[PDB]
């Protein structure tokens, strides 16, 4: 992004040009107007300049125009002192845009919605989760890990917000730093659980010491390892104001490793899904319906819709694919921590005997 | 005490018909299957039939499936085994056996040697 | 507080040690071997005190079979002991005046038995090889034992046996289809049945014990996540 | 069987020579070692913390 | 890519661009 | 043998006769003027932790603090009730351990089950672990229960139908006790060790002298199955749980069924029963995974000891009455107080 900083060291020194060639019937000497430098004015005309090509937004194609007199002098606005001036030929490409404000933060409100909802059902999942001892299993385990993964990106997204949205110090750096970790550790806890889900399956007969401690670490950890690379990557290379603006290919650092987990997680997804019926092929319309019913449970968990658009490049964001990409994956993804805390916390029939007993005996 | 006494057994030419009556005592009837088994000369103890708590499920074993009909009556505590069509082959003692827990579709250990709730056996000579 | 100390010190080490045994006991897979002495039970035994316990192992996996010998076939108390096996591999004489509706009868009871209601079920006809020499001899006679055998026909899912007669696969068939009559009625897939057709001295009885073992497991751990 | 059958009618005979007490007795006895040891049970009335060993 | 990661970097890299054309807007409305 | 039948029959209408004279009322009726007991709050405050299979046994001890229970796992431990402690861990040569006993002077516990064998194992070691001091073999059929009588003395009962008291020492069978036709599910001592009834599988609870060896009565009345059985306090009723869903306490005395406890919606087995110290509670486990405390006086459900995730398979009442064990199919020992 040429930011205006940068702009403003443009302009100083298209300024500092112009006033190099004014120090090298009548026309209108040479003037500088902190947009444009002119040169001598036709005595009584107009005189017309092209956009400056050294301005990020101009129509470079069009032409400035400001009139001069017979006398010399450049004709001010009557009234005032002001210099007449028409720059209406490179404003062609702006426009107040208020559209494109508008549909960032109709994104920021709905996944805000989303993550709030997420947030507050994952809480009331893994209060049960924790405070039940009968759920304590390594299912349940790595359940209440994922939850609190979701926790962590949902409570880091609002962290981004506000210290971001509402200055690059390192108060904003390490904001998003904890987003991204959090992200990460979210969307790796999801590959953790299509993981353990498939080596339930596919592994005949599951050596929980060997495992339970690196799907943590996995899940944790890893994450941490490579958002850490990319923090180390950005203060080497970049090391500029706020870490919001991407810096090229570093964000990759941590974009394909996440990526890289939706890839497997979705090749595990229906290789899962692909045993679901197999099993009630061995056990019709109703079990095409079951089959239909548990790869519907199964995709909150596994992330499926993460396949729909991580192939998106970064796309620009006046366009169709760029808005359905994030009014879909603002949705989806925000929900999805309250999806899963539905199916396996609330709807999870375990959880539910656990509810119902336990609010009997209360009772 | 659960006691099971069948009455009703006697000589009967092949081909003929008679029928075993079981009077059941010392415990609700109607919370039990019921199961008719054979004792053969010579033979272990084969099971013949079954009939649920209600009467509403019925099974038979093969060799008497359409011959023999049973049936159970709740109000008077007792099983009866309508037998029709008599081959040879079905002189045997008959006991009448009691599952052993009530509510329960399981029927565990009726053709055991020493089964605890099963009657007497009444003899029937073909 | 130095009693508690030392009393702190053994419950540890006792809890290191059943931490062990933990480890070792989810490994191995405890299984239920059950039916008459004429199913050749025993010589499935051979092949792999009132019970005879045998360690084996398929791919470097602890099976612990119990064949419940020296017991008397009053099966409905120690029976209720083998809930929480992997599976009960019930072999059955087809080839007791009718043997082989004793083991159907056995079998519905256990079925329907409600510690066994979720306790997976192996089967296994024993008998093979016994069971074409009877049908194709006439001997086994089992269309009378069975009216409803005058009647079946082989189904179209069915598999004949290399070199096996027609006579023999509708047999055969017949009875999975009667054991399997027994399992489908009220089975809610809460447990399930395995029926196989094998021989005494068949060298796949352990891996189609396996292989189902590994199958009950992965159905058990759907069960976990309400996928089925 | 024949010895089976003898030993059951010896048994049943030994059974019915035994003596039998009127069941009001029994009840009698019964009531009086509950009302007599009620007190010492903390299960029906549960002592105090400082003498329940489970506080 | 990553959906809440791009929007970020496009909420950021827009920002961005719409407050140097909103200086811009001020350069223009104090000269024409 | 018809005679022998028609001689049995007519014994059993004089038992039956003898017994409806002595008894023209049940114990409710003349337990009129008895206080109830009210809702019985008991609530868990502790739960031992670290059997991996469902508990299938268990017995306190006689300082009412230190408990053996019985996993099969194939697990014998002894918990220190008060403060969670594994006391001892003992693994068993048989996994499927459906007895457990431990002695009254506390230096010995007692295990068996489908193996057959009673092995009596020392825990006052000189070598520090506990070691397989005796196996009782003899039994024909599963060791379902075990009591010691004395450090020396054990009476089991076993599922060949017959209960057998054993000479620790020598190993060999002082005393056969015989006449039950079904698997013998349970025993249970008198407070003199003189006599013992045995709960089976032919609906009948039979009381037996230990010394000379007889079945002194053969209390009838149940349906099904009897699972569990326990001595009344005082040594001259106990009761008996069966697979009917009905509890019953019988007299010795009178030689009937005194009081039945049962409900509508139970229709499941007692597993396990024992009464409190003073008796006026009969605690019963039941297969619907609950404890049902009954006022065994009125013989309504006292309370309910909820909280087992599995079928209940045991219980035990400390000799001072302060607390329950009770452990379940879920390999978890709750304590009740």
């Amino acid at each position: 992004v040429m930011t205006k900083e940068e702009q403003i060291f443009l302009l100083h020194r298209a300024q500092a040009q112009c006033e190099k060639r004014l120090k090298e019937g009548r026309p209108c000497l040479p003037e500088w107007d902190h947009i444009l430098c002119w040169p001598l004015g036709a005595p009584g005309e107009v005189v017309a300049v092209p956009c400056p090509d050294y301005i990020y937004d101009f129509n470079h194609k069009g032409h400035a125009y400001r009139r001069c007199d017979r006398n010399g002098s450049w004709e001010l606005v009557p009234g005032h002192n002001r210099t007449w001036a028409n720059y209406s030929e490179c404003v062609k490409f702006l426009t107040n845009e208020t559209r494109e404000r508008e549909v960032f933060d109709r994104l920021g409100m709905i996944y805000t919605v989303g993550y709030s909802v997420s947030l507050a059902s994952l809480t009331v999942a893994v209060l049960i989760l924790a405070y039940f001892r009968r759920l304590h299993c390594t299912r349940n385990y790595i359940h209440m890990h994922l939850f609190l993964s979701f926790m962590l990106r949902a409570v880091s997204i609002f962290v981004k917000d506000a210290v971001l949205y509402s200055a690059g110090y390192a108060g904003c750096r390490v904001a998003v730093t904890f987003f991204l970790y959090f992200l990460a550790t979210n969307y790796y806890w999801i590959l953790v659980e299509g993981l353990y889900l498939h080596s339930l399956i596919f592994m005949a007969f599951f050596s929980e010491k060997k495992y339970l401690w690196g799907f943590t670490v996995f899940g944790w950890g890893l994450p941490a390892v490579f958002v850490a690379v990319w923090v180390s990557v950005r203060a080497t290379l970049a090391n500029t104001g706020c870490w919001d603006l991407s810096s090229g290919n570093k964000k990759w650092i941590i974009q394909v490793p996440i990526l890289a987990s939706i890839v497997l997680n979705f090749i595990l997804f229906i290789n899962i899904v692909r045993v679901l019926a197999t099993k009630l092929r061995e056990t019709t319309r109703q079990q095409y319906r079951k089959l239909l019913k548990s790869t519907l449970v199964l995709m909150p968990l596994f992330g499926v819709h993460y396949i729909v658009f991580m192939a998106t490049p970064y796309t620009e964001v006046s366009g169709t694919l760029w808005q359905v990409q994030m009014h879909y994956e603002m949705l989806f993804n925000s929900f999805q921590g309250f999806f899963v805390a539905i199916i396996y916390c609330f709807c999870n029939g375990e959880v539910q005997a656990e509810i119902k007993k336990s609010w009997s005996r209360w009772t | 005490q659960v006691q099971l006494q069948e009455s009703g057994g006697g000589l009967v030419q092949p081909g003929g018909s008679l029928r075993l009556s079981c009077a059941a005592s010392g415990f609700t009837f109607s919370n039990y299957k019921m199961n008719w088994v054979r004792q053969a000369p010579g033979k272990g103890l084969e099971w013949v039939s079954d009939i649920s708590q209600s009467g509403a499920s019925i099974s038979y074993t093969g060799s008497v499936k359409g011959r023999f009909t049973i049936s159970r009556d709740n109000a008077k505590n007792t099983l009866y085994l309508q037998m029709n069509s008599l081959k040879p082959e079905d002189t045997a003692v008959y006991y009448c056996a009691r599952c052993p827990a009530p509510f329960t579709r399981d029927c565990f250990d009726v053709t055991s040697t020493t089964y605890a709730y099963r009657g007497q056996g009444t003899q029937v000579t073909v | 507080r130095n009693e508690e100390k030392a009393q702190r010190e053994a419950n540890k080490k006792i809890e290191k040690q059943l931490q062990k045994d933990k480890q070792v006991y989810r490994a191995t897979h405890r299984l239920l071997l059950l039916g008459a002495g004429e199913s050749g039970k025993n010589t499935i035994v051979k092949q792999m005190s009132g019970i005879f316990e045998t360690k084996f192992q398929v791919d470097k996996v602890n099976f612990h079979m119990f064949d419940v010998g020296a017991q008397r076939d009053e099966r409905r108390k120690w029976i209720q002991c083998f809930n929480d096996v992997t599976a009960i591999i019930f072999v059955v004489a087809s080839s007791q005046t009718n043997r082989l509706q004793a083991a159907l009868k056995l079998f519905d009871s256990i079925w329907n038995n409600k510690w066994l209601r979720d306790t997976s079920v192996i089967l296994f006809l024993n008998k093979q090889d016994l069971l074409a020499e009877k049908v194709l001899a006439g001997k086994s006679k089992i269309e009378d034992y069975f009216p409803e055998f005058a009647r079946y026909t082989t189904p179209e899912d069915a598999t004949p046996e290399p070199g096996e007669d027609p006579r023999v696969t509708r047999a055969k068939y017949f009875i999975r289809d009667e054991f399997l009559r027994i399992s489908t009625a009220s089975g809610d897939g809460r447990h399930y049945c395995y029926p196989h057709f094998t021989c005494a001295v068949d060298t796949e009885n352990i891996r189609r014990v396996f292989n189902d073992c590994r199958d009950i497991i992965q159905r058990m751990h759907l069960r976990q996540y309400e996928l089925l | 069987s024949i010895a089976q059958a003898r030993k059951l009618v010896e048994q049943l005979k030994m059974e019915a020579n035994i003596d039998r007490i009127k069941v009001s007795k029994a009840a009698a006895d019964l009531m009086a070692y509950c009302e007599a040891h009620a007190k010492e049970d903390p299960l029906l009335t549960p002592v105090p913390a400082s003498e329940n060993p489970f506080r | 890519a990553v959906a809440e990661i791009q929007l970020m970097h496009q909420r950021a890299k827009w920002i961005q661009d719409a407050r140097r054309r909103a200086f811009l807007h001020k350069l223009i409305a104090e000269i024409h | 043998l018809d005679q022998l039948r028609q001689e049995a029959e007519q014994l059993k209408n004089q038992i039956r006769d003898a017994r409806k004279a002595c008894a023209d009322a049940t114990l409710s009726q003349i337990t009129n003027n008895i206080d109830p007991v009210g809702r019985i709050q008991m609530r868990t405050r502790r739960t031992l932790r670290g059997h991996l299979a469902k508990i299938y046994a268990m017995h306190w001890g006689t300082d009412s603090r230190l408990l053996v229970s019985a996993s099969q796992d194939g697990k014998l431990i002894i918990w220190d009730s008060y403060t969670t402690n594994k006391v001892h861990a003992i693994p068993l040569r048989s996994s499927w351990v459906m007895t457990c006993a431990y002695a009254p002077s506390g230096n010995y516990v007692a295990c068996g089950g489908l193996d057959n064998i009673c092995s009596i194992y020392n825990l006052k070691t000189r070598e520090g672990n506990v070691r397989v001091s005796r196996e009782l073999a003899g039994h024909t059929g599963y060791l379902s229960c075990c009591r010691f009588l004395d450090d020396n003395q054990i009476v089991t009962s076993s599922g060949d139908t017959t209960c057998a008291l054993w000479d620790i020492e020598t190993g060999q069978q002082t005393t056969t006790f015989t006449g039950h036709t079904g698997d013998v599910m349970s025993l249970s001592l008198a407070p003199d060790t003189r006599l013992f009834v045995s709960g089976a599988c032919d609906a009948s609870a039979k009381l037996w002298d230990v010394r000379e060896g007889m079945c002194r009565q053969t209390f009838t009345g149940h349906e099904s199955d009897i699972n569990a059985i326990c001595f009344f306090p005082n040594g001259n009723a106990f009761a008996t749980g069966s697979d009917d869903a009905t509890c019953r306490l019988f007299d010795l005395r009178a030689d009937q069924e005194l009081m039945t406890y049962s409900h509508d919606n139970i229709i499941c087995g007692i597993t396990s029963v024992s009464f409190s110290k003073s008796g006026r509670l009969l605690l019963a486990g039941y297969d619907d995974f609950n404890c049902n405390v009954w006022d065994a006086l009125k013989a309504d459900r006292a309370g309910v000891l909820a909280g087992h995730d599995n079928r209940v398979s045991c219980l035990g009442v400390t000799d001072d009455g302060m607390a329950v064990a009770t452990g379940s199919w879920d390999s978890f020992l709750k304590i009740w107080n």
